[PDB]
DNA sequence: CGGAACAGTTGCGACTTAGACGTGGTTGTGGGAGCTGCTATACTCTCC
DNA sequence: GGAGAGTATAGGTCGAGGGTGTACCACGTCTAAGTCGCAACTGTTCC
RNA sequence: CCCUCGA
């Protein structure tokens, strides 16, 4: 999201990297944007330098108010008369833009969101060779895939011929293709003669030349239309080589470049596909099903002919929050684009300035369209902290431009060699999910191109050395990498003269150290960050090591947390990094304290203070309550962690208490995975945790009248209103059953519907009151509690409700959960159990 | 209730537990009702009624151009509907008129 | 050719040219035709005359005629089966068919005002194949070309789809059912438990039962009438505790646990008041259910007419089948901590 | 109702099968009107045809109570009557051009198909508008 | 219930009533996670359909031309009548040719020239059921689907008891092919079944058909109940096809009576028990 | 005119594959702009005697287009939303019948209404059975006193009398 | 425990209205998103 | 006639908690809300 | 329906 911004921190981590002349998310989608001409170039408009105005209101402002938690974004748009030569600058404001926060989530309507990583396929050219025909003889696929654009595909046929699909496009001859785009049924003999399958094809040809070429292809595109030459020559054109309708990111090109070796030279000009493109993915797939294992092309160096991968992680890539976020702004920045042209030619020039050109409206939609209806946006998952930390780092391969869940085969949901140090093999859902959900490992990176790296350390001459390389995917299979387990001296030297390793292509051997080229920085390294929290996990298998990873998200806060005495070490700098535990930012004294907030004086004589979440309810109704760890007068420092926050001690993740046990059956009530626990749990209140409901009730109109939120309730006993305020809320305290009343609500009622014994005694008794019928909000079965909260938002007011609601009122009840028979508990190596009974 | 667990009591070949879980304990309208009546009163409990769920099925039905006829052993067909007249004459005798 | 010669025939396309296909169809003709082919014909010929005589045979009998395959008037199902609520939000959701049938009407009404405004015959062609398309779709829709989606490029769920897959009608709706006086929870070991006994929540026992504990303590001095019965059990006062005790004993329960691979998947038991919320089950039916107490949860179901308790104490007792249907082999078996313990 | 069931039979339904279950047409687009929440007149909802929304109560409000069950409105057209009747009462369509019924075109065998003699290509061609056919020719005039 | 004998739940003789199909149904699919050849094969068994390995199998006795050359095997059968000489088109070399005993000879494996007798494997592997059927009877049949099938569960450690399988594939074949119509109106090709081909049969037979075997699925979707089939597979294709044929459900099926309502019949749903009548007798109505 | 008609059909129609991928790009669904196309010829071709004979028409047609988009996308803005769902969640149901004028009953509901009331029906009983039927018909079923008179046979007054009379009874009885 | 006489209320029935709301016309360009990363099996069509 | 290809079908059960609206103007056409009078209609009040 | 999760 840095990268999106522009931020001078992802500015300064830029040049580090070395500056390409970075562009931001943002300010990408401006430059290919401008300028923006009229169709006769009588006047342009060009957008510059954006910038991002305060935040509108704080987070726990938008989380109240139900608001989304935003920035103004602003930018200069430069108008220019290409005839008069006269200039007009302003300042456009383009929307409210959607902010991330210190946590890496959105608020957006008031709910905290997480936008999940996308495993995706990128752009480039992959190879397929299926020998499942019932032939038994092989066969040998190539998809064209671009970032944006039409695909491309060639098939050489069981039949031996080769087709082409262009957008699903039914199958014709290579040949009639390239005689479209200006080939020789001569020159294609020249080139790719040496294939007897080629040979065979044009033959099989029906028809030859450029203009019955190019009309029998604009044919299968349009099914009903008339076919033109220089229609059809222009619609090819603007079918692939155009930047318009197709576009090759510059990952698609330097893909395709070093998978076809095209151009060595390092030219970043211009991301397109080229008829030396096509020619070069034709002579690879010929050479391919021929069985050579190398090629070299006009202009082009020794690439290898072979399959690829479609699930190494050198070929699959991620596509972050940012990206994603930039290609939702690209669509509605299209569509601005798209007003301001027809804008152009109704307005009378020295009448417009660029505000009346620039409609926002579809920018602002376009970006809430995409955090309201996708599968990527997701409602954050916060039970404690660690579930919440591990959704910011899922890789999801479910979405659009990912994979349909009813088309993902065994084969994309496997552990694959390329994984290692990138995706966790250990943490992943056991349900349908399994494999469609991953979770980057501890170390890695997310490299600009959207290929994930992971650190390994400089192995020279035998030794170990200290300089640490990341490594991608790619890289990594050039090079022999030992694993950490490996043994090591004081001295860089191996310990032993053989050491397994990983070499090529995921392949594990006893191997000589004195060809290593890389080592693992660290074990773990290939592991999650709720993996890296099992101790003893190497002595677990994985299936309980997987439960084990997903347990730990699913343990609720306690009343009172208390760290592990057997930790891994990741609990610290998980609790830290998750972001619900309150850390100073400048070192300073305390100078003071209370549950409510704390205050540091610096140094400087500036003092920073940090509130408190008190009692506040998480997505899934557990307690997020943070409480401070420093003293008044205390010294504390950068970094340091000032408050503890729900399932965090000391700074340290804490999910779970350290519980004394005996292992044993128990006169059967241990029997079969069942739990027997110790009444000191519940007396001590070591197990009870806190959960927080909120219940919602509004008044709204309705066919017979609108309704109305009231305490005066027909037919109801005093008694049971007695915990009611005035307005027929209940009172903020109470002690709440199922079945009391939290909100009294009355519904317009018909004549019809009375029944005709209450009909007689309404008319004998002459009660001219209006027919309700009682809509109150009641406490569900089986619930209890205490109210901690009201929230009411009236009509009367300016409060804005949706149409028909006169009044809008959340009650929100506490309630103490002591721990009892039938709760599931869980250990971290995946053992788990009902308590089957407490004694 | 679903598929799997008609199975189990087919299998057991109960038939009275089959059928009142998928009519008076689900579907029929009049028979779910008539159950609770007899509960109350400590009575036998009524015989199971049409289930609504195959009335909607032959609606469906319908709405696909097909003719479906729910036939007697005459060879005629049966209309599914209920009279009206007793709930209203029950509601008439207990006011008395 | 009807420039010339159009007098001399007739042509058309669309449906109604079917439509008269059909109607200048002689149906014995053909039949007996198909019948020499299939006598008097060998190969891959006489399995096309077959496969046709099945259809055209099928046709041949009374009461049926092939002209309703073409369909001049297209029903339209009860508002209830395709209801529309409104949503928190001010907003509404319809059953897809409203949008199907929407479709169906936008365009035969603006084939109506195609054909009084004498449109040119290509406009009112294209209207006539939308029309066609879109009664497509509201019956079978995907069935031909690409499925008419909603938002979100969901494609809409047709008449054909209420009837057919797992979430069909006969599957869901009709050969299973959602049911009253049922309950569900979680599982725990019942250690203590004879075979034909399991532990039933306090408050699962009283919800389940009710109309029995209503009416019995209306019969006792307790309650005054039974909607007094309904209020005091509802606020779960101390007089309904004794007098669900007594509305429990020998009335039978069914316990299921999902999924039921056999009969044995649903049990009867004598339900056992018992302290929390939690289902108790016995040690020795886990075989039969593959209860494995790590969050397992079943389901309770309560008999009502004589015929259906009967059925519990008799067929389905716990203690009435030990024994596996499949092999006869013992079930209801000692098995882990109890074989270490023998 | 009791199992006096003896069959249950299908057939296809012609289209005065159709018209004969119909309790009125639908002409109109229109679902229900949002300021009043009450359903457009010869839309998908209409009272008129398909019975009313609330127990006894018409569409205009002359008539609400069971006092007048059994007959028509004569402003609205709507019957005094149970909303019960809204889940059993059906409508219909009549078609300005003649339609085929999917199941018997595109299923595997086309139905169709084996009844003309016809191929499914041809058939489909027809169908939606890509192929003329011939319906007629006159013989003894050609010949003359 | 005789040919049935014991119900494995009691340990007697089976009720009358009892649903023995269902029983049999959950007995074979209960186990079947357990299954790691495996599940596919108990499926590929029950669907009836042509194996993969197939075996071919000889028709009649005589001569084997065995040619079995350049990576193919190919095998010609010449009859010890003057009859046809059969082919069997493409053996794969991955197969292997049949160790077994020649009649009038020694145990071996088959060989250029050798005599075979009718129902003689010519290679090891799996045997197309249906030639089985079609040369050795549908005895013969039952004995290799219950065998093949049980062989699979007693790998896996499972054992159900043969009786099962036997009602499971006694539904495999009920019907037999019609070849030629004769007086019977009975379309060629057509499956009908045995009792209602042998019924038709009225000389004042006819009909001619061979037994079939069919999997599970056909059978299940050509029973005489369009709703019982409906509820089960290809709902559209089994509506149009009941529609245009005006068929006429009986209702008698029990999942027919669970749809519409009515007690199945079977157990306590049986006419035999349901109009049972309960009288006290005299001596007990005196105390 | 017949010259408008072929002189649409000859310059308008070969428009149409045109004018069909530009409603595409305003409803980005083939059914739309199928209809879209469709409407938009309604207008042009029922007001095509507005349009000037040598006039460039891809233009004119584009516009009848937009403006007709326009026309349904405002008039689809003002209506509030139809969400089409392939099916009725439960939680959808209950939470529409909470501002229901009658809610989701359960047949124990339906059962104790159907249920006699004792108290009402003894007090009725001791009525006279005129003031009882008279104040049966107005105050359940709802006659007036015209037709409750044509119905009991007597005069309106009678009617009046018996009503009062039979209220403040039913009044003292029932309290 | 009636039948007029007499005096309070809905309630239907008109009409003015002010605004939403749909209609006139409609004239320089201008052709969608999304995908395709499922397996296995039976059988009609259709190209040959 | 006869073979490939193209299209059709199927693919576990039961539970818990969550879930959405770019785009012409300048106007006449209608409607969505009314305040307001007589009948028509409810009610007392008697003799 | 979809997301995600339990057996
Ligand atoms: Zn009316």
């Amino acid at each position: 999201f840095e990268w999106l911004i522009g931020s001078p921190r992802w500015r300064e981590s830029a040049a580090e990297r070395g500056d390409v002349n970075p562009v931001g998310g943002l300010e990408e989608v401006l430059y290919e944007l401008s300028p923006i001409e009229d169709f006769s170039g009588s006047m342009s408009l060009s957008f510059s330098d954006p910038r991002f105005d305060d935040v509108k209101a704080p987070v726990d402002e938008c989380k109240d108010k139900d608001m989304t938690y935003a920035a103004p974004l602003f930018v200069t748009a430069e108008f220019i008369n290409n005839n008069t030569g006269e200039i007009k600058s302003q300042t456009v404001f383009m929307g409210d833009f959607p902010m991330m926060t210190e946590k890496g989530t959105f608020i957006i309507n008031g709910t905290e969101r997480v936008v999940v990583s996308q495993l995706v396929r990128s752009p480039g050219v992959y190879f397929d060779e299926t020998i499942d025909k019932s032939t038994d003889k092989t066969l040998h696929s190539v998809k064209v895939i671009p970032s944006r654009g039409a695909w491309l595909e060639f098939d050489v046929d069981k039949r031996d011929t080769v087709g082409v699909r262009i957008d699903r496009k039914r199958r014709q001859p290579v040949t009639v293709l390239l005689k479209a785009l200006g080939w020789t049924s001569e020159q294609i003999v020249e080139r790719f003669g040496f294939s007897e399958i080629m040979r065979s094809t044009l033959e099989k040809d029906n028809t030859v030349g450029t203009d019955e070429a190019l009309l029998d292809i604009y044919r299968k595109l349009r099914p009903g239309e008339p076919p033109t030459k220089e229609s059809a020559q222009t619609l090819l054109e603007n079918l692939f080589f155009k930047e318009k309708r197709y576009d090759l990111a510059r990952v698609g090109r330097y893909k395709v470049n070093k998978k076809l070796g095209l151009h060595v030279g390092e030219p970043i000009t211009s991301s397109t596909l080229t008829e030396e493109d096509v020619v070069a993915t034709i002579e690879y797939l010929v050479r391919l099903h021929e069985g050579q294992t190398t090629m070299t092309v006009p202009g082009g160096v020794e690439v290898p002919v072979e399959t690829d991968d479609i699930d190494h992680f050198g070929n699959r890539r991620l596509r972050t929050v940012g990206e994603l976020i930039q290609n939702q702004i690209r669509v509605g920045m299209s569509r601005m684009e798209r007003v301001v042209r027809e804008r152009m030619t109704t307005q009378d020039v020295e009448a417009i300035t660029p505000q009346t050109l620039i409609n926002i409206r579809p920018v602002v939609a376009a970006i809430k369209e995409f955090f309201g209806t996708s599968q990527l946006s997701q409602f954050m998952d916060q039970n404690n902290p660690l579930s919440g930390l591990t959704h910011k780092r899922r890789l999801s391969a479910l979405g659009p431009g990912g994979l349909s869940r009813e088309r993902a085969g065994l084969e994309v949901r496997d552990v694959h060699p390329s994984h290692y140090g990138r995706m966790c093999p250990i943490e992943t859902p056991e349900g349908p999910n399994i494999g469609l959900i991953g979770s980057l490992s501890v170390y890695a990176r997310v490299n600009p191109f959207g290929f994930i790296e992971t650190p390994y350390r400089k192995v020279v001459d035998g030794v170990v050395s200290d300089e640490i390389v990341y490594l991608t995917a790619d890289e990594e299979d050039r090079h022999v990498v030992a694993q950490a387990n490996s043994p090591i001296d004081a001295d860089g030297r191996f310990v032993e003269p053989r050491v397994l390793v990983r070499r090529k292509a995921g392949e594990v051997e006893y191997v000589p150290s004195s060809e290593v080229d890389y080592m693992d920085v660290s074990p773990r390294q290939m592991v999650s960050v709720a993996t890296a929290m099992i101790p003893f996990l190497e002595h677990d298998d994985a299936n309980r090591a997987l439960m084990g990873a997903n347990m730990q998200r699913q343990a609720v806060p306690l009343v009172r947390s208390e760290a592990p005495l057997v930790g891994t070490g990741m609990e610290l700098r998980a609790a830290i990094d998750a972001g619900d535990v309150v850390v100073a930012e400048e070192s300073g004294v305390i100078e003071e304290v209370s549950a409510d907030y704390i205050t540091v004086m610096h140094d400087n004589g500036t003092r920073r203070t940090y509130r408190m979440r008190k009692f506040a309810r998480s997505n899934h109704g557990t307690c997020a309550n943070q409480c401070p760890i420093v003293d008044a007068g205390d010294r504390v420092e950068a970094g340091q962690v000032i408050a503890d926050g729900p399932c965090t001690d000391d700074g340290e993740m804490a999910l779970g208490k350290n519980l004394l046990v005996a292992i044993m059956p128990w006169e059967g009530h241990n029997y079969e995975d069942a739990i027997i626990l110790s009444n000191r749990l519940v007396e001590e209140d070591v197990l009870t945790s806190i959960h927080i409901e909120e219940h919602e009730i509004d008044a709204r109109d309705t066919k017979l009248g609108a309704e109305e939120i009231t305490r005066d309730i027909p037919n109801i006993s005093d008694e049971v209103l007695a915990d009611l305020d005035e307005r027929g809320i209940v009172r903020i305290g109470a002690e709440v059953r199922d079945g009391d009343i939290l909100v009294g609500k009355v519904t317009p009622k018909g004549e019809t519907e009375l029944t005709p014994e209450e009909r007689l005694l309404r008319a004998i008794f002459g009660e001219k009151a209006r027919e309700v019928r009682d809509t109150s909000l009641k406490v569900p079965h089986g619930e209890s509690g205490k109210v901690i909260g009201i929230r009411v938002f009236s009509r009367e007011d300016e409060d804005e409700l949706p149409a028909g609601v006169n009044e809008l009122v959340r009650v929100y009840v506490a309630q103490k959960r002591k721990i009892s028979d039938g709760d599931k508990l869980a250990g971290r190596h995946g053992n788990k159990g009902v308590i089957g009974k407490i004694l | 209730f679903g598929e799997m667990e008609c199975w189990a009591m087919q299998a057991y070949g109960a038939a009275y537990t089959l059928q009142e879980l998928l009519t008076i304990k689900s579907d029929d309208t009049v028979g779910r009702v008539k159950v609770y009546e007899a509960i109350v009163k400590g009575e036998n409990i009524p015989e199971p009624g049409i289930p609504e769920s195959f009335k909607v099925l032959l609606k469906e039905l319908q709405s696909l151009c097909l003719n479906v006829e729910v036939l007697s052993s005459d060879g005629a067909a049966i209309e599914l509907r209920e009279g009206e007249d007793e709930d209203l004459e029950r509601a008439a005798a207990n006011l008395g008129i | 050719l009807v420039d010339r010669y159009g007098e001399y025939f007739t042509g058309a396309m669309g449906a109604e040219s079917i439509q008269k296909l059909i109607e200048n169809f002689d149906i014995d003709a053909e039949a007996e035709s198909l019948r020499d082919v299939i006598r008097n014909g060998k190969g891959q010929k006489k399995l096309r005359a077959l496969k046709r005589l099945k259809v055209v045979a099928a046709f041949q009998q009374s009461g049926n005629s092939p002209m309703g395959m073409v369909l001049d008037a297209v029903p339209v199902i009860p508002p209830e089966l395709r209801p529309m609520v409104q949503l928190d939000g001010g907003r509404f959701a319809t059953s897809d068919l409203n949008d199907l049938y929407r479709r169906v009407i936008n365009r035969n009404n603006r084939l109506k005002r195609l054909i009084d405004l004498g449109a040119p015959e290509i406009i009112v062609n294209n209207e006539k194949r939308m029309l066609q398309e879109s009664v497509d779709a509201l019956f079978d829709n995907g069935r031909r070309g690409r499925p008419v989606t909603g938002p979100g490029n969901r494609p809409l769920k047709s008449l054909s789809d209420l009837l057919k897959g797992k979430q069909g009608r006969f599957r869901q709706n009709l050969l299973g059912k959602r049911v009253d006086y049922s309950g569900r929870s979680v599982i725990v070991v019942g250690p203590q438990l004879k075979l034909h006994q399991c532990g039933l929540p306090k408050l699962m026992a009283l919800e389940l039962f009710k109309p029995f504990v209503m009416k019995r303590l209306v019969d006792l001095n307790h309650a005054q009438n039974i909607k007094s019965a309904k209020r005091m059990v509802e606020r779960q006062r101390p007089q309904v505790w004794d007098v669900l005790e007594e509305v429990i004993a020998e009335h039978p329960v069914l316990l299921n646990r999902a999924p039921t691979l056999h009969r044995l998947g649903i049990q009867a038991f004598e339900p056992m008041l018992v302290e929390g919320k939690a289902i108790q089950l016995h040690p020795l039916v886990c075989e039969a259910f593959n209860a494995d107490f790590d969050g397992d949860q079943m389901a309770v179901h309560l008999p009502l007419s004589a015929e259906a308790q009967a059925e519990a104490r008799i067929l389905m007792l716990s203690s009435n089948n030990i024994l596996s249907p499949a092999s006869g082999r013992p079930l209801a078996m000692p098995r882990l901590d109890m074989v270490t313990g023998l | 109702d009791v199992n006096f069931f003896d069959e249950l039979r299908i057939g296809l339904a012609t289209a005065e099968d159709i018209r004969q279950w119909s309790y009125g047409e639908v002409k109109k687009p229109e679902t229900i009107n949002y300021r009043t929440l009450k359903p457009e007149k010869d839309g998908l909802f209409c009272e008129k045809i398909f019975g009313p929304t609330r127990d006894w109560e018409c569409y205009c409000g002359k008539y609400k109570r069971v006092r007048f069950k059994g007959i028509i409105c004569e402003r609205c057209g709507v019957e005094v009557t149970r909303a019960k009747v809204r889940r059993e009462r059906m409508g219909h369509i009549e078609l300005a051009a003649p339609v085929t019924h999917i199941w018997y075109f595109k299923g595997v065998p086309s139905r169709l198909g084996y009844l003309l003699d016809l191929a499914p290509k041809d058939l489909e061609k027809i169908i939606y508008f890509a192929a003329y056919v011939i319906t007629s020719v006159d013989e003894e005039m050609r010949h003359n | 219930a005789t040919c049935y004998g014991r119900s494995m739940a009691t340990g007697k003789l089976v009720d009358i009533g009892e649903a023995v199909g269902i029983v049999a149904a959950q007995s074979i699919g209960e186990p079947g996670t357990q299954l790691t050849g495996g599940l596919p094969r108990v499926q590929e068994l029950f669907e009836a359909r042509v194996p993969r390995g197939k075996a071919p199998i000889a028709d009649v006795t005589g001569r084997v031309r065995l040619e079995d050359g350049e990576r193919f095997y190919k095998i010609t059968i010449v009859p010890d009548d003057g009859g046809e000489e059969v082919v069997y088109d493409k053996i794969s070399k991955r197969q292997r040719l049949r160790v077994f005993k020649h009649e009038d000879g020694s145990e071996r494996v088959l060989s250029d020239g050798d005599h075979v007798e009718v129902g003689q494997q010519l290679m090891e592997g799996s045997a197309d059921p249906h030639e089985v059927l079609r040369v050795q009877g549908p005895r013969e049949v039952q004995i290799h689907l219950v065998r093949e099938v049980q062989e699979v569960y007693r790998a896996q450690g499972v054992s159900i008891h043969d009786k099962h399988i036997e009602v499971i594939v006694r539904q495999m074949l009920r019907r037999v092919t019609i070849i030629d119509s004769g007086s019977t109106e009975f379309l060629p090709g057509s499956l009908i079944d045995r009792a209602e081909f042998e019924a038709e049969n009225r000389r004042v037979e006819p009909a001619a058909g061979r037994p079939v075997l069919m999997g599970i699925t056909k059978a299940s979707l050509a029973t005489d109940s369009w709703l019982s089939a409906a509820s089960f597979q290809e709902t559209t294709r089994v509506l149009t096809d009941a529609a245009i044929n005006c068929r006429s459900d009986k209702l008698n099926g029990l999942k027919e009576n669970v749809i519409i309502g009515k007690l199945i019949p079977a157990g306590t749903g049986i006419n035999r028990y349901r109009n049972i009548a309960v009288q006290p007798t005299e001596e007990a109505r005196a105390a | 005119d017949e010259e408008l008609t072929a002189r649409f059909e000859r310059d308008a129609i070969p428009l149409l594959d045109q004018l069909y991928g530009g409603a595409l790009r305003m409803t980005r669904n083939p059914a739309d702009a199928e209809d879209l196309l469709q409407e938009t010829m309604v207008k042009a071709y029922a007001g095509f005697r507005s349009f000037r004979h040598g006039t460039n028409l891809k233009a004119w047609l584009y516009r009848i287009l937009t403006n007709t988009y326009i026309n349904s996308y405002r008039k689809k803005q003002r209506q509030p939303a139809e969400y089409p769902t392939e099916q009725i969640t439960d939680w959808q149901l209950a939470s529409n019948a909470e501002h229901s004028s009658t809610g989701l009953r359960s047949a124990e509901v339906e059962a104790l209404e159907a249920l006699p009331d004792t108290e009402i029906k003894e007090a009725l009983q001791a009525l006279p059975e005129e003031f009882r039927m008279a104040v049966y018909y107005a105050d359940v079923e709802g006659f007036p006193y015209k037709e409750i008179a044509e119905i009991m046979d007597t005069p309106i007054g009678t009617v009046m009398s018996r009503l009062h009379r039979g209220r403040r009874q039913l009044r003292g009885l029932l309290a």
